[PDB]
């Protein structure tokens, strides 16, 4: 990904590189399940 | 140690990964309809 | 369709299990006068893995 190459070869081969990586990842997941339940009773939505 | 070469000889890796998770909830009584039902 | 698991474990356990990943409605409706029902309903969708 990130390589900065300085090369001499003709006179001498002298290689000087600054190799840097910056990675950015953002993941956002927003899920909303709605369940209709009796009162004081259990009801269950399961999505899997 | 060298001021001009330390950056060229100091390898820095800094990573900040921050994930926040939050759960809301709202109950809408269906009795408003269930009493009428 | 009925997704099984066949664990045939010689020394006494033959888990010839199966379970149908079927759409389904299992309903127990109770009918109240104004053409209403309070029903215990299992509403399941499942599917072979």
């Amino acid at each position: 990904s990130g390589i900065g190459i300085g090369f001499i070869t003709d006179n001498i081969i002298l290689d000087l590189q600054l190799s840097a990586m910056e990675k950015t990842g953002n993941g956002e997941i927003v899920s909303q399940p709605k369940v209709v339940t009796s009162d004081k009773e259990t009801a269950k939505i399961l999505k899997g | 140690e060298l001021p001009y070469l330390g950056r060229l000889f100091r390898r820095d890796t800094v990573t900040d990964r921050k994930n926040e998770l939050l759960v809301f909830l709202t109950p809408r009584i269906m009795n408003n309809q269930a009493i009428a039902i | 369709s009925e997704v099984p698991y066949q664990e045939a474990s010689s020394s006494g356990a033959t888990s010839t299990s199966f379970k149908e990943a079927a759409l389904s409605l299992e309903v127990t409706p109770q009918i109240t006068p104004d053409n209403r029902i309070i029903v215990e309903v299992k509403v399941t969708k499942d599917a072979p893995d």
